């Protein structure tokens, strides 16, 4: 129910890296291993995917871990931080 | 199914709806609506040696309206007596000596006793050119009850005056004088703050014996305020209570597996378990 | 005080005049009648509209610039007027709110609780506990009133009752409200009012005729008296007591927190049976930044937490919450280093520890602590095969090097346009900008050459 | 109150309501602002979780309980209860050369009041000015 | 005002009359005369509108500028409409 | 309880009597007091 307040686009602007960070943590293990294993499309993405799933599931968590406690602030600065801390938890919980 | 928020304001809707047709004496006294639980959380009886019973109670309502009423929790606060008024006593033997009456009297105080406001100089609209705006100022209000002795019920022909010195004990009163309070036996006046359907008891009576903590700082000296009568120290006896008991059947609960596991370590998991297990209800508590 | 819409229109047309000396301000609309501080004749604002955003572009073009180019110029040349231009806080009100409320908590004269709170105005100002300047007392103006004294003497001896005087009075200096009248279609009101010629001389007010009990017209000259006094043109009544509103700040250079605390005492050293209070504006919940410790409370405790959720152990996120202060230091610096750099040429330095900072500095705050749980987690797996701490750690971070830079660079690059963001809301646009990206630079930098050393140090001692 | 000084206003109406007005829910503070322009007000603020409708309604609830002990100019204006943010959205500014501020502030009450107070988000508008009437101005010594 | 100026204030024997005309100045006029709004100097007169609790800033000025255009149409001509005062143009750059 | 019953016959109001309004007052402001307007007592506006 929340307007679109300016701080929830400064995350999205500022988050918009990290959800890459994900994309680019799977993408670039497998660029290493389709030069190191470097084996087809598909065979190096499953060495991939065994090495590299957990180390994904790392980065998530811990974000959404630091990020949640922004918003258990009331008031004015406490409508603001949990407006901000909401938008980011969202979009960390759909880019993981 | 609790919803006091929409049914006090429909009260007051159809009451509202009907205020006009209720006599003049009762729409100029005014008829209230209130959501009360009529239980009586706590008295506050203030006890004074310079001060009166009179005294106090207007004072009292100098502490109760802007500061016992703020106080969450607190729907409403009960004074026992009332605020003083201007009292008059006229004789009625002198009121028909001087062939006079008691709507002599009344129509008296309502003309040499009005609110008047006159206005401005230089207000707008205004000349051309115009300097100074300046309000003016005319008191017609009555305010000791000398003045209040001193107004003409009559003014005869030779330059002779009927006051209402003369036919009426003027004086500063109560506007009732039914209620009567007593704490031991000596003449003290109590308030009573009841709970709204949202109140508490702990929270709120700690909050008005802790406001009216401060609030004795800007009192009239010689006032003091004792609270006998309180709920809230039977709940901090809950308290007292859970936190006993829990410590006795968990000392207990700890001596049977100690006595049958026959070790510390054994022993010593369970009883750190029931703390975490009972805090999980808390939250669950909390929640709900 | 004795003003009037006359010489306000005066004022405001001089006001209107100097705004429109000024390129940037495209409209102004001047209101006579209402101020932030009361209303009356004397009082007027006027709201200096500008132009758009994107011609506005030069060092003097700023709202905080021209406001102060036009106070400026009123205080210079505007007469018969204290005019001063200021700018609208961002969101909260939607200048610098400090409202003590002096009430008095007994019955004493008005006088006298208007000189205590100059008493409380003027140790304030003397003490340094209350940081000088920023001291105003807040709401209207004092002002010469006429007191028509009328004796009952004369009342009772040929005079009239007080509720003809009344309507004298009123009927011909604030009108008098008679009835509704059908006007193309609505019902309007009437209103019956004296002519200016007469309730606007101080003296023509004895010269209105009463109505006596015996249909005479007898005039106030004979039955009152006017006297020239001063009173209030406000009454102010706070939390059911008659208050004053006041003005100290302790801003940007000392905390609040003192100044908070000996005003109460101050308070006390008069009367002592008189009390304040506050209110406020923006500034007020400018306060919330003292409850940080429990942000980062519950911040590093969610993290630690999740870590030994993940990685099942304890070592782990004691090797991660290690790195959160080297982004601090980098958003600090980054801040800090800014408000070198606008210092020098020709902008005053306007970076602090605002939300922007903060909210900004918990993204930083993150970034880093996944970096370090990247390579951390890597070396925990290269540890296992029973390769040393030193080995496992130097492995992994050259493992994780390349994703490191490639992730943080594309974010640190990313929020450059907001480091070089202009136009409206750039002052936060690039608050957040600043703190974000030095933050994460300098973070980044500094976490991946300590954290392979914060594997070594943690695990060799765990 | 036309004719009320800053404190007859402050007494004699303003000071009435308020001693009616913290036995209304989630009162978190009060302010009285009266001055000689008579106009008179009284600013009640609520606790910050926002519940306007069960709030403006209860002030509502004693003032209809006040209205009556108000002095009959007073009470032949009405006094008006308003939950409103003191922020000023926007301004429409109305110019006309055929038309005068008077006349332009009757026809501005014509399309204000039914059009725009109806719109959605807006709570209150606030006309600058006042609409026509019928003005009577008599002189006193002609009175005499 | 004219029928306002002809009451009877009092009537002589004689068949005189004592006439509204006579003691009075009638006509139409507003009901306070305080409050002077002025764009660029010129005499306009504005209407301020403020947000309730549940107020937009964007959809809601929206709304009242393309209410008071449809308005217009209705107005007696020579009477125009101008929103200098306007925060919804920030917001709209906000979304830009 | 007992309680005292004021019989008035309309043909005494009639003769030489007064209006029933005039009784109210008389007995109403006689008995129960009645409530007149308001005096300015220290600064609050009181009953009077």
């Amino acid at each position: 129910g929340m307007s679109i307040n300016v701080l929830t686009m400064f995350a999205m602007i500022l988050v918009i890296g990290i959800v890459v960070d994900d994309a680019i943590v799977v993408v670039e293990n497998v660029e290493r291993i389709m030069a190191g294993e470097g084996l087809p499309p598909k065979e190096a993405t499953k060495k991939a995917m065994g090495q590299i799933s957990g180390a994904v599931i790392g980065i998530t968590a811990v974000l959404i871990s630091v990020f949640v406690p922004l918003a258990m602030f009331s008031g004015a600065a406490g409508n603001i931080y949990k407006q901000f801390a909401l938008t980011m938890a969202s979009s960390i919980a759909f880019s993981a | 199914d609790t919803d006091e928020n929409l049914a006090q304001v429909e009260v007051q809707n159809k009451l509202s709806e009907v205020l006009s047709t209720l006599p003049a004496t009762v729409q100029q006294y005014g008829v209230t609506v209130s959501k009360a639980r009529s239980n009586f959380l706590m008295i506050v009886m203030l006890s004074s040696d310079v001060q009166s019973t009179e005294e106090m109670n207007d004072y009292a309502q100098r502490n109760v309206v802007p500061e016992l009423q703020r106080i969450e929790g607190v729907g409403q606060v009960r004074l026992f007596g009332a605020q003083r008024a201007m009292r008059i006593w006229v004789d009625p033997k002198k009121l028909q000596n001087y062939n006079l009456s008691f709507a002599d009297v009344g129509s008296a105080l309502s003309a040499q006793n009005i609110q008047i406001s006159a206005g401005s100089i230089g207000s707008l609209p205004a000349v051309r050119g115009q300097t100074v705006t300046a309000t003016v100022t005319a008191q017609g209000q009555l305010g000791t009850a000398e003045e209040f002795g001193n107004v003409i019920l009559r003014a005869n022909t030779d330059g002779s005056n009927i006051y209402l010195k003369d036919v009426a004990k003027v004086g500063l009163g109560m506007e009732d004088y039914s209620s009567s309070t007593r704490l031991n036996g000596v003449n003290t006046t109590g308030m009573a703050v009841m709970l709204s359907n949202s109140g508490n008891a702990m929270a709120t009576a700690k909050a008005v014996k802790e406001r009216l903590a401060v609030l004795e700082k800007y009192f009239p000296q010689g006032m003091s305020w004792k609270t006998p009568y309180d709920t809230s120290k039977f709940v901090e006896i809950s308290i007292e209570k859970v936190i006993h008991t829990l410590i006795e059947a968990m000392v207990l609960v700890f001596v049977v597996m100690y006595l049958f596991l026959q070790n510390i370590r054994y022993t010593l998991i369970p009883t750190i378990v029931v703390p975490i297990s009972l805090l999980g209800g808390f939250a669950f508590i909390s929640y709900m | 005080a004795g003003a009037t819409k006359e010489r306000t229109d005066a004022t405001l047309a001089q006001v209107t005049q100097l705004a429109k000396s000024i390129p940037e301000i495209e409209n102004i609309i001047t209101v006579s009648g209402f101020s932030f501080s009361g209303s009356g004749q004397n009082m007027a604002m006027g709201f200096a509209i500008f132009k758009d955003w994107n011609e506005r572009t030069a060092s003097g073009s700023d709202a905080v610039a021209v406001a102060g180019k036009l106070t400026g110029m009123m205080m210079g040349t505007l007469k018969d007027g204290f005019g001063i231009a200021v700018v609208p806080p961002p969101i909260l009100e939607l200048g610098s709110g400090l409202s003590i409320n002096l009430q008095d908590r007994n019955n004493t004269g008005h006088t006298a609780l208007l000189a205590k709170r100059n008493e409380l105005i003027q140790k304030m100002r003397a003490s340094g506990l209350f940081d000088p300047s920023t001291v105003r007392a807040g709401g209207l103006e004092d002002s010469p009133q006429l007191k028509i004294d009328i004796n009952r003497a004369a009342a009772a001896a040929q005079g009239i009752s007080f509720a003809d005087i009344r309507t004298a009075l009123a009927s011909a200096l604030s009108s008098s409200y008679v009835s509704d009248f059908p006007n193309q279609g609505r019902l309007q009101r009437v209103m019956v009012q004296a002519d200016e010629d007469a309730r606007m001389q101080p003296a023509d007010i004895l010269n209105l005729t009463v109505p006596n009990k015996s249909g005479v017209a007898v005039p106030l000259s004979t039955i009152a008296t006017v006297s020239w006094e001063n009173g209030t043109e406000q009454s102010v009544r706070f939390n059911g007591y008659p208050s004053m509103k006041l003005s100290a700040s302790p801003a940007t250079g000392v905390s609040t927190g003192q100044a908070m605390e000996a005003v109460q005492k101050m308070v006390d050293e008069l009367g002592g049976g008189y009390s304040f209070e506050w209110g406020g504006q923006s500034s007020e919940e400018a306060k919330g930044g003292s409850q940080t410790l429990i942000l980062y409370g519950l911040a590093v405790a969610a993290v630690f937490l999740v870590l030994a959720a993940l990685y099942e152990s304890w070592s782990i996120p004691l090797a991660v919450i290690l790195v959160i202060p080297l982004g601090l230091i980098g958003a600090a610096a980054g801040v800090t280093g800014r408000n070198l750099f606008e210092g020098l040429l020709g902008s005053v330095p306007s970076f602090a520890n605002d939300i922007y900072f903060q909210v900004g500095f918990v993204t930083v705050m993150g970034l880093s602590a996944k970096n370090a749980i990247l390579i951390i987690e890597f070396a925990k797996d290269l540890q296992a095969q029973g390769k040393s701490a030193v080995e496992a750690a130097l492995e992994a971070a050259r493992l994780r090097f390349r994703p490191i830079i490639m992730t943080s660079f594309a974010f640190i690059l990313g929020v450059v346009p907001l480091y070089i963001a202009a136009g409206a809301s750039s002052a936060s646009q690039r608050a957040i900008g600043t703190t974000v990206f030095w933050g994460m630079l300098v973070g980044t930098l500094l976490s991946v050459f300590l954290v392979p050393l914060f594997y070594v140090v943690v695990r060799k001692f765990f | 109150y036309p004719g009320a000084s800053a404190q007859v206003m402050e007494g004699s109406v303003l000071s009435v309501i308020e001693r009616n007005m913290n036995g209304v829910e989630g009162l978190d503070y009060m302010s009285t602002s009266a001055d000689s322009s008579g106009s008179g007000s009284v600013s009640l603020t609520f606790t910050p979780d926002t519940d306007e409708n069960l709030a403006q309604v209860e002030v509502q609830n004693k003032l209809s309980e006040v209205l009556s002990t108000l002095p009959a100019t007073v009470q032949q204006y009405g006094v008006t209860v308003s939950k409103a943010r003191s922020n000023f959205l926007m301004i429409v500014m109305l110019s006309s050369d055929v038309q005068s501020t008077e006349e332009m502030n009757d026809y501005a009450q014509r399309n204000v009041v039914p059009e725009l107070q109806r719109i959605e988000g807006v709570g209150q508008v606030r006309l600058f000015g006042a609409q026509r009437a019928m003005r009577i101005w008599v002189d006193p010594k002609k009175l005499q």
